RNA sequence: CUGGUUAAUUCCGUUAACGAACGAGACCUCAGCCUGCUAACUAGCUAUGCGGAGCCCUCCGCAGCUAGCUUCUUAGAGG
């Protein structure tokens, strides 16, 4: 029917998406997306594309994400919903590509060589 | 079949011995091919009957492949083209309007190799990967094109370069590849059936970068490669790659087979495009701009298609334009010109619809125009 | 971690009995209650003598030391590839000189200028200071190429050490060589591997 | 339309007065801004105007460390939207709009360079290139709000509010308008 | 209706014994192969081995899953004393790789076991 | 020596030099190595059940190596 699924990556932590259209509902963990992540501004990230678009109700996203701190979870959980669009409709391209797309980052901590106290900052002395 | 010039000789009594043999080989086939070539097409050409006008001009310019557009081929239905692109992304258009119906990311870079299925149902493309994938088309809404049920039909050594479909689904895939083997191959289990494999002259030894499919029974296949032969192999009885014709300096880094079948173009990387005739089995025409002061960028260069009726070869070059010649009467018709006021750039691929009445070309710039022609006669 | 251990444990014991000893180095591979050791040596004579009790009492040794399961065992003997890329005799050879002296500058030239002979492409010899008992100066000398460290981990450089215990004074060392590797043919030296073509006119010829 | 921005402000309403300063305070993203936070490496090519900005990202990011110890930018965002309100409800004007008026009021327009040359140290005053003008303003601002902070009952929130709101008045009172017109007084004397 | 207690019973086949036949039924299937060495280059290349003799056999067995890794990584400033920087990670993988087959037949084991190709792999025949 | 360039006698262009080694880079390493896949399942998703819950509509749990594929996992290739 309909269930399309591209598989971002961006961050640790996994966010399977099988979407089926219709009232603007979110789930995470089969669990509804303001109340788990209450109290953030984070959360509101997510919340940007299925709002600002026109179009509220076609998109009832159920994601579910496993494994790391609040704070990952939202910049993956959207890209998603973007790049499954852009296959079908050519003039909702301009969808994806406006609304920032594709970082990897690659960023996420670094190595720990010796004598550092906290990886990189060597000793105070020697 | 193509005069040497007189090299200075070797006083070695062992060489004289290899050009015994290698000679009187060669000779004694010469003399019966030969015979045949009654006049050249060019010749004969000069009371011809005149063209009409030619009055191709971009009707529409289309765009969205991400990379540099490698490859087109245009479906029998007259109404879709396809193309690959070196990101990994196929899409299928339909070019009046230029709508996408359909986008896959497939995968490799080096995926310049995407053809249409006969019934229309599938493409084909794959390159760098060693493989080729093989996608349906859907009327669905929902449009994930990549689970639907695709299949990694083929495992090659090295970098899949060519991939044609006869006119059937049946023998979906006869392949050339860089593993340089080149090999028949039934669809469903994946299984190679047969091998064929010849020499450096003469089979391909090296990559085949393409191969075409003979129009009629496409009883044989010809081949082009780096070995710098144009080889017929013949893929209904025993195998025998069957005829063979080496006139080329440089790549044949191309070949396309005429409608009537008879002819191909042998598109090559060496400074001149060829045409041979695979029926009398000699150069039947040199395409070639023999003034100092008429040389471009690069010499002519890459790939070629043929019209319908076979009269107007159009063909793509690294230089960035297009030289429309009149095969029969050896004439340059006329020149096309694209894009850019300075600074070039590869114009890699440009393939024939199958009624004939337009063609697209895709270029390196990132752009894609369709030329076409309507009318029998000048527009109006 | 546990199958580790047996790994570490073993890989000293044929280390240390397989040390001064005049024959040339003794890879073991220890299969289901049974263990292969691989010397690769001329005085195979002594270690056998058939039959008897020799062969067996220095076995059993092993197994009741730490490892396992009532059998016997098995010895083959071996000849030697060319010698350099790893033995024993190589190493005791300049010992066996290095007992009674002889100039000792020769040796180190010497036992370099060998080997090289059969091909090496580098070697390097290193001996320690206390020439004529005076104060330390450690000596070098190496010829030809040769790379531990730097160049690719497949450079394939036999490299060792020995000790020398003379009357009055140690004479350490740590014999070097780079050559062809473990035979069969399999050459990848030192990245890039180059290679073109030379001609091309063409009719036959190519890959490459 | 629905205005994001902690869903309750706008910022394409937001004027900045100083025409230089102005082309180096991005109000507008590549598709229009929004305050959600991140970061993302332009670095800092020069001559030119060279990077993207939001003040609100730098504000919020003053507090996390300014001042001292402990505190993270969840507790920092918390708190600059915290002051944000408060500043609404005591100017009724969009408090990304007093941010401005407070950077533009404590960002001084000539600084002064310590340079030893010869036998002895000048200081010969120096140009403070805009983007430094805009970071000495926020945390000459987020200093005073941390010292206000760290000796008054006054949350810190309503502290930032509290230097901001009299930064953006041309207030005294504030430690970052203060520091900006010593700093402007030194380096005009100094020639 | 309702009332549903779900097994597998195909018949046959399952993961704790998987059935096959004669010798009175085999009833004897759930080998382990774990193989066990430092280095990847050789390891590969006898478990696809093992792969194939399966598929010969009668009945065919899955190939080669290479699951989760085992680091020691002992860092030494070596000594001097006195070394307190530009220490060392000398870091070593041990890795596992648990080939089954869908039937234990007598006669696998038996060819399996009489050329079997370890030179540092280290492969335990198990074990109910 | 010089001229230029660069973390780099790094490379180029000159040169009474023409080479050549050894360091560096290359290399094996890990970070995102991903990605469509080829490979298998720990596991994930998904299917189907069934114990119930709101009042198979919506939702949690586990069931069978039961079905298949996959971001996880995993090794490779390519990229």
């Amino acid at each position: 029917a309909v269930s399309y699924c591209k598989p971002g990556r961006g961050l640790i932590k996994v966010n399977g998406v099988p979407i089926e259209l219709i009232r603007p509902e979110m789930l995470r963990l089969k669990a509804f997306e303001p109340i788990l992540l209450a109290g953030r501004s984070r959360f509101k990230d997510i919340d940007m594309r299925i709002r600002v678009r026109g179009g509220g109700k076609t998109s009832q996203i159920y994601a579910i994400r496993q494994a790391i701190a609040k704070a990952l979870v939202a910049y993956y959980q959207k890209y998603v919903d973007e790049a499954s669009k852009k296959e079908v409709k050519d003039i909702f391209a301009r969808y994806d590509r406006t609304l920032l797309v594709a970082d990897p980052r690659r960023c996420e901590p670094k190595k720990f060589g010796g004598r550092g106290a906290r990886a990189r900052f060597q000793k105070s002395y020697r | 079949m193509a005069s040497v010039a007189e090299l200075k000789e070797k006083h070695a009594a062992a060489t004289a011995s290899v050009n015994s043999l290698r000679e009187r080989l060669r000779q004694r086939r010469q003399t019966l091919l030969d015979t045949d070539v009654e006049k050249y097409s060019k010749a004969q050409g000069r009371t011809a009957v005149s063209f009409n006008p030619t009055d191709l001009v971009c009707c529409r310019t289309l765009q969205g492949h991400s990379g540099k557009v490698y490859s087109l081929d245009w479906t029998p239905e007259k109404n879709w083209i396809v193309s690959a692109s070196q990101d990994g992304r196929l899409i299928v258009w339909n070019a009046l309007t230029s709508q996408k119906t359909h986008a896959i990311k497939l995968h490799c870079p080096w995926v310049m190799e995407c053809a249409f299925a006969p019934n229309g149902q599938s493409v084909a493309c794959g390159g760098l990967d060693s493989a080729c994938s093989i996608f349906n088309l859907s009327s669905q809404a929902d449009r994930d094109g990549n689970m639907p049920v695709s299949r990694v039909l083929t495992g090659h050594k090295g970098y899949a370069s060519s991939c044609q479909y006869v006119p059937d689904q049946e023998t979906r895939l006869i392949t050339g590849s860089g593993d340089q083997t080149c090999v028949l191959w039934d669809v469903t289990t994946g299984q190679r059936i047969s091998i064929f494999g010849s020499e450096f002259p003469s089979g391909h030894t090296a990559d085949v970068l393409s191969l075409s499919i003979n129009s009629l029974n496409a009883n044989m296949f010809i081949s082009g490669s780096c070995d710098t032969t144009v080889r017929l192999w013949d893929l209904r009885i025993t195998s025998r790659a069957v005829r063979t014709y080496h006139g080329h300096e440089g790549d044949i880094n191309s070949v396309k087979f005429f409608p009537d079948g008879q002819r191909f173009g042998t598109g090559s990387d060496d400074g001149t495009c060829r045409l041979f005739d695979m029926r009398t089995g000699h150069q039947l025409q040199v395409y070639n701009r023999e003034p100092d002061r008429n040389d471009n960028e690069l010499p002519i260069v890459t790939s070629v298609a043929f019209s319908i009726s076979g009269r107007l070869l159009f063909a793509g070059y690294s230089n960035g334009d297009c030289y429309v010649w009149d095969t029969l009467l050896a004439e340059m018709v006329l020149n096309l010109g694209t894009l850019q006021n300075s600074h070039e750039g590869r114009i890699s691929c440009l393939g024939l619809s199958s009624d004939g009445s337009a063609l697209c070309t895709g270029s390196w710039d990132k752009n894609l125009k369709i030329w076409a022609f309507s009318g029998h006669r000048k527009i109006v | 971690v546990s199958d580790g251990v047996f790994y570490a444990e073993l890989n000293e014991m044929l280390t240390r009995e397989l040390a001064e000893d005049g024959y040339s180095g003794v890879e073991v591979r220890v299969t289901p209650m049974r263990t292969e050791i691989i010397i690769r040596a001329t005085r195979t004579q002594n270690v056998l003598g058939e039959k008897g009790r020799r062969i067996r009492e220095l076995t059993s040794v092993v197994q009741k030391r730490f490892n396992f399961l009532e059998n016997g065992v098995e010895l083959y003997a071996e000849k030697v590839v060319n010698r350099g890329l790893c033995a024993i005799a190589q190493a005791e050879s300049l010992r066996y000189k290095l007992l009674g002296g002889l100039a000792v500058r020769r040796a180190c030239y010497g036992v370099l200028r060998f080997v090289m002979e059969s091909g090496a492409k580098g070697c390097e010899v290193i001996v320690s200071g206390k020439l004529r008992a005076q104060r330390a100066k450690s000596m070098k000398f190496k010829d030809g190429y040769m790379i531990s460290s730097g160049q690719p981990v497949n450079e394939y450089i036999d490299a060792a050490v020995r000790h020398v215990l003379l009357r009055q004074g140690v004479l350490g060392i740590k014999v070097k060589i780079m050559l062809d590797w473990d035979p069969k043919g399999k050459l990848g030296p030192t990245t890039p591997l180059p290679d073109l073509v030379t001609i091309h006119p063409p009719k036959e010829e190519n890959e490459l | 339309q629905v205005v994001k921005l902690f869903n309750c402000w706008s910022f394409e309403d937001v004027q900045v007065n100083d025409i230089s300063l102005a082309d180096y305070l991005a109000v507008s993203s590549t598709k229009h801004a929004t305050y959600l936070p991140h970061t993302a490496g332009r670095y800092s090519a020069k001559r030119f105007r060279k990077a993207q900005c939001p003040l609100v990202e730098r504000l919020t990011n003053s507090l996390m460390m300014h001042g001292r110890n402990n505190g993270k930018k969840i507790m920092a965002v918390r708190i600059v939207k915290h002051a944000m309100e408060i500043i609404h409800l005591l100017t009724d004007a969009n408090p990304i709009q007093v941010i401005v008026d407070a950077i533009i009021n404590s960002g001084p327009r000539e600084d002064a360079t310590r340079i030893g040359s010869a036998g002895a140290v000048r200081r010969q005053a120096v140009d403070i290139s805009p983007l430094r003008r805009v970071n000495q303003a926020i945390y000459l601002l987020t200093t005073g709000a941390r010292e206000s902070a760290f000796r008054n009952i006054k949350t810190i929130a309503e502290c930032l509010a509290d230097e901001l709101i009299n930064a953006a008045k041309g207030s005294s009172n504030s430690y970052a308008i203060k520091k900006k017109d010593e700093i402007e007084r030194v380096a005009k004397a100094n020639r | 209706m309702a009332a549903a207690d779900v097994a597998y019973a195909p018949p046959m086949k399952s993961g704790k014994i998987g059935f096959e036949s004669s010798q009175e039924v085999q009833h004897r299937i759930r080998i382990t192969l774990s193989s066990k060495s430092v280095k990847n280059l050789e390891k590969v290349c006898g478990d696809l081995v093992k792969g194939a003799k399966d598929k010969s056999l009668k009945v065919k067995g899955p190939v080669r899953m290479p699951t989760k890794v085992l680091h020691i990584t002992t860092r030494k400033s070596p000594c001097g004393e006195g070394t307190n920087t530009w220490d060392r990670f000398e870091m070593r993988v041990h890795k596992r790789v648990i080939d089954l087959v869908s039937s234990a037949d007598v006669v696998k084991q038996i060819t399996s076991i009489t050329i079997e190709p370890g030179v540092e792999v280290e492969v335990t025949i198990s074990d109910q």
